[PDB]
């Protein structure tokens, strides 16, 4: 059992996503294939985008609500993914029922559970030449009040994710939580930590390529003065694709192209 | 198997009240194809917290103090790629417990918890080439519950009228030791070399501070009142520049800010 | 990697400070540098003097309120100050919060660690030097409180240790009782501070450490003006340092306390 | 690597009721370079809690009890320092839970716990050449809550008249096992010797008791009142002089109290 | 460093004790003495006397209210104990205060540990000699109390096994159930104490000790006067004690039995 | 620098209700001066819990069931010596947690105690250096309406007063398992052997019960009366030998 | 000390009842006699029937209450059984005893609630063990617990009834099947361990038996006009599956030799 080592990066400034890669080759005499453990790490940019504080009576703002990051191997090669980290969770809470009596009846449920502002859940395109993830706003707290998300509806006020008052005395810029109040993953920097085995086969080609995918959705939510809001799912789209050679012989591993694509609807 | 070499440096700077403890560790791993240097990022940034009267007034004093704590580093280097580094940023996560009941009245309680502290560190920017932390005042614990970073009376004192400015804003003892004193930087790095390509590489570190100023002003039976001016003063950093050698393992101090 | 282990110790009977200083040579092939791990123990009296049970209508006592230790190399040898503990913390505490309905409630509790004197450094920390405050906090007087060196009442002043606002005389039988007093403002403090300096292998085989160790004595004084009790604290009124040079000897692992000195002031 | 050399010694004494049980642990670190002993004082101090009629007088009864614990460690040789010891006094620290609440009427509550010993071990001197340490009574649990060591009323007892004094007091199981028995004390320090210097060292070691006296009154039906002397005795110690050979490893007994 | 290790034991059926001595004789090139850990575990009945049903107005019975066990060489020889467990308790409890307004409200809890019996140190424990007793401490009547040996309420008196203060029932009937009693006042002890002992190396290569086992049963009686019941307890009304006295052999490492002896006690 | 050498026997008896799993483990230790035994006493004693109806009276029934299950081990051979065994009798010891309140005019006091309850307990009933009797005691159920106690009378007093006896008593799922079916023992015993002296030593273990009855009188509702203690020793005794040379076990005698 | 390890299968498809058994032969030279360490797991199906829907005032299901398991050696052989688990639980709660005044009392019990409980058979013996996990306390829904033999004057056993005052057919009066617990409507997946012991001067080959069973309850409910009511009525269907293996102590083999089906209808 054989250990390799080695890394490879990529930058895209413009977008401000960046890929790191973790490469551990093993060789193991038990097994016919070779293994590669791959990590991905890096960083994902919000690319939030702060409100203008001279809107008046109609303001908006973008802010990073999905991340999705995707690892792919290719149709005619002999590279498979055999494993990968996070998988989707079957989730667990703890209950407590009550029954009581004075002698007057009462019953209560209690329930607990863990919250998150975003959860990771597997792209429905993962199949054995590729693994994904989907990063998504999740319950995301207001102030005391919440949570909401992405598709956060009450039939007056509409989407109250980001929104400050209902009946505010202010402009429309200036009516959006307090910028430390959102989550850090919806205005800061995402740091993406996935892992994913992969394995080669010994009569293969020496040499095969790897495509990762960084890339994030950026949703709109503008509020109008009762103040109402709107949440509008991903409006811009940035995603920062880079393609690696392995070379499985000599446990070597080159940047050969990236390339940068938006969409803005 | 693993072979480390070690390497330290300690620079002071008295315009900047701060110091870098830097710690430099070569690793020679035989199972790795690329040169590697991990950073460890210490020191110590005092808070360089102020108090004075404000202009030529008589009822408003100001305390100046250190909002955020900024901690950087980045190399020249194209042979050279930042691989790791800690602290990364997390999703936040809390423990809620939801109850629901009947008396035969329905009552409803939902309860959410979480460990809060008094400054928060924040990746602001990351590439193969350089790392940004920010280090931001977040919650307080007081009497009278927990005080936002952002609330313009925090710190706001007792005391008016002493004509010591000190006086306008609470004591010591209700300073968090990161506002009195300062911080003790802890942030690690772990970069790449390509080998055997540069002899040399430049790699340049900052450690500094932003300054928010809380006026207090004395009013009406009378008492004090805070206004905020926050981002007062930005980027008030010490910056150091260090070339490593990939051969010979010196490091030699290139320059300061 | 090997290690050389050796100690000193200095004394100030005059003042109830004593120094212990125990050294970690250690030499590490992977090094280019010397390393020495210094630990300072040792004793400082709180220097605290009673009230005087026959003051009338006004009493004072001195209470220990803050001890400052420091740890410096010379500005012409070639060793560092690299590390060092305690740090400052950024400190943490837990919260729930609660919204309920049947008619609203909403609650918020906090939950956190008060300690009676608080460690942070000294603003005088660099590359050469490391120092340590200790310094009163947060004090529960009767389970009132908390009270500091600078608490601040608009009719009773300082009430830290104030044991009646309205008491039946008599000044010096009216501050708090001394074994409710906290420990380190009544008795003794063991400080228990880490260094880790580093020394150039081209350098002098010998250099110098100074080490110094003090304390800050409160004046805490109440008075009646024939309505209510009120009390005040002045902050250093009286200060007992004692600084103690040590020359290590880096080739030879071996240390010898070289001088003392004995300073004081007096508000 | 490390050679230890092990002697003991017990030493009792009829008048005082103390016995000193002494451990002697001669270091040998090659990476020492000075000679280190460590001194395992233990043993037993018994309360000598006494009970008796005060004088002639038929309604005032005394119970006399130690109060503090005493344990001492001097030596006269310049050749030895003290480089450690324990216990070693602590800052005080203890949990704060604070909450804050409103109806829609208002609710603030403040709540801190902590843990107490029956008695408390404090530094009270210590230097070169000697360490005090004093266990002082502190706090009790009893039914109706927990009682000071300071409470006028401690131990005072439920049976008045009897005409025995011991009826003037708590019975034995509501006396804690320091003042119904007594002390087996546990002390560690660490002395360090220079190489070649004196062959030999002295050493005191003091074990002993302070007492106060509770006084029961009988008032007014009939019930049972409590005074207090503080400190009606002082330093009845027990203190022996043992002489330690560095080389030779022997250790004698030079004097007694 | 070596061990050798034996046993041996004695008995007195007549009062239904026991003892078992485990030793452990170590052998130490670093010190200059003997080591024997001597562990002394067994059985001492506590001597219960159940009351006979038929009492009518006054009942009495014999319950087990204190165990001594203690361990002694003799002046003469050069054996010293040096250490031993369980040593005497400074006891510890939690303590929460709280504070809150709405309406003032003031709270203290505390939390301990309450045992039914407790061991102390024998005032008699001194270098040649170490002794606990095993007291009856605090003892639940149902969900009242605690009693114990000297409990008192002014007209009622020592309700310790007192089932009711209005009963209708005979005397020898108005106990609390047998089974509501501590175990140790109705059963057996079965003591676990740990004594180190050492020996001069120039000394006697045998030498003498004596340990002893002993209860105190205590007399409980309870009368009814015509309105009430009412209870009284007389502490060590008799009291049964065997006392072994083994030989070591401390060269060959071996332990004998050389004599024993019962001897009891009434008041 | 220890040997053990290990032997087991097993033995049932249909008239007691009883199988006793014996484990002897000799022990050759070398830091030791005399022989020793371990004994490891396991098995199974049947609850042998029965219903019937009592006399003639077709309105009261009977249960008789284990109040006690007894475990003991004696030998007779002035060479050997108990000088272990578990369980020992141990002091109890309870947590209290105590509260004195004051509203501002309103006093509060709290106590409260918390501890753990075992359906059977098992005491030392008598021990010395030939012997050691231990008694495994009902002690208290948890029930729906609370705790109960092993000496109520309305103990395991049922809710069908129908003519079949099984009926006037509490269904298998509300008797805990000791009465149900019955008691897994498991208790241990060293003794030393002097060397060189007698070649074998006898060893006798006893297993059994003590069996209450409670009658269910129906009154329509079922009243419980009982009479403790109606069985005593229905034991069941074996008679091991060992040869302290040979290691051989032989079974002697059993009742 | 040496381990030799094999495996034995045996089915009925007929009864929905499998098992497996894993067998760990044991040599310790410090021991005279050959030791097996026996693992017993596999299968038995509940035998669970739903009710069927049309039924009117009256309805009825079956459901699997009790599983027993037995292994045996022959009263001819050897072969002893020495220890065994599960054993019996002697069961342990927490209680809190609060006094208060102002007068206040309260008593608070903690413990565990399992819906079906382990016990030993009263067969066990020196050459035979056999446990019985059977219905314990049952929750309807938050109501009960319940059991076989729950039983309430008017309304009988409500052990799997819905409600009492319904307005729907019998048969659609039953609780829902998720609501039951998992033994009573699907698999039992027994694990039970026995360690026998042999004699070395004994035949090299010896026999043993193992049997799995599930007793079924027939739970029925009635409309009488003004209320349902439930009976439930203990082991009206038994299932028996009983297979018997060779014991080859000497080579460590182990070999079905046969098996048997058997039933009971009441």
């Amino acid at each position: 059992v054989t250990l390799y080592k080695t890394t490879a990066t990529a930058d895209s400034d413009k977008f401000k996503i960046s890929q790191i890669l973790t490469f551990n080759f093993i060789k193991d005499k038990s097994y016919d294939k070779d293994t590669l453990v791959l990590k991905a790490t890096g960083n994902i940019n919000s690319g939030f985008v702060k409100p203008n504080p001279n809107d008046y009576d109609f303001s908006k703002l973008y802010w990073g609500a999905k991340y999705n990051v995707s690892i792919s191997s290719q149709s005619n090669d002999s590279v498979n993914v055999v494993d990968y980290a996070p998988k989707n969770q079957n989730e667990e809470f703890q209950v407590q029922n009550t029954l009581g009596y004075t002698f007057n009846t009462a019953f209560s449920e209690t329930i607990n559970y863990k919250q998150e502002s975003y959860r990771t859940t597997l792209s429905r395109n993962t199949n054995y030449k590729n693994v994904g993830w989907g990063v998504e706003a999740h319950k995301i707290m207001n102030n005391g009040w919440g949570p909401y998300g992405r598709d956060s509806f009450h039939p007056t006020y509409g989407n109250e994710l980001f929104l400050a008052g209902r009946q505010s005395s202010a402009y429309a810029g200036q009516n959006f939580i307090a910028q430390h109040q959102m989550p850090l993953l919806s205005r800061s920097n995402f740091n993406p930590e996935f892992l994913s085995v992969l394995s080669h086969r010994q009569d293969g080609a020496k040499k095969s390529k790897i495509t990762v995918t960084y890339q994030r959705e950026m949703d709109l939510y503008q509020i109008r003065w009762y103040w109402a809001g709107a949440n509008y799912k991903n409006f811009k789209t940035r995603t920062f694709k880079s393609t690696y050679e392995i070379d499985w012989e000599n446990h070597k591993v080159k940047l050969l192209d990236t390339k940068e694509t938006e969409n803005n609807k | 198997d693993i072979e480390i070499i070690k390497r330290t440096e300690d620079k002071t700077s008295n315009k900047w009240g701060v110091t870098q403890n830097i710690q430099f560790d070569f690793v020679k791993d035989k199972k790795y194809n690329k040169d590697a240097l991990i950073l460890k990022m210490q020191g110590f940034i005092s808070s360089r917290t102020t108090y004075y009267n404000y202009k030529k007034t008589n009822h408003v004093k100001a305390m100046r103090w250190p909002f955020q704590y900024n901690i950087g580093l980045k190399t020249n280097d194209k042979y050279v790629s930042l691989i790791n580094y800690l602290p990364k940023n997390k999703i936040e996560s809390t423990n809620v417990s939801q109850t629901l009941g009947y008396n035969i009245s329905f009552n409803y309680s939902k309860s959410i918890s979480y460990t809060q502290q008094n400054y928060v560190s924040e990746v602001e920017q990351q590439n193969s080439k350089s790392v940004l932390w920010g280090v931001k005042a977040n919650s307080f614990a007081t009497e009278s519950g927990q005080k936002s970073a952002f609330d313009s009376d925090l710190f706001v004192g007792y005391k008016p009228h002493s004509k010591d400015p000190r006086d306008y804003f609470v004591p010591d003892s209700e300073l968090p030791p990161l506002v009195q004193s300062g911080f003790n930087p802890s942030f690690i790095a772990t970069v790449s070399h390509e080998k055997g390509s540069s002899d040399t590489s430049e790699f340049e570190i900052t450690y500094g501070r932003n300054m928010d100023v809380t006026h207090a002003i004395k009013r009406s039976n009378s008492y004090l009142d805070g206004h905020r001016v926050h981002n007062a003063f930005v980027n008030r950093n010490y910056t150091v520049k260090y070339e490593v050698n990939w051969k010979t393992h010196e490091i030699k101090v290139k320059g300061q800010n």
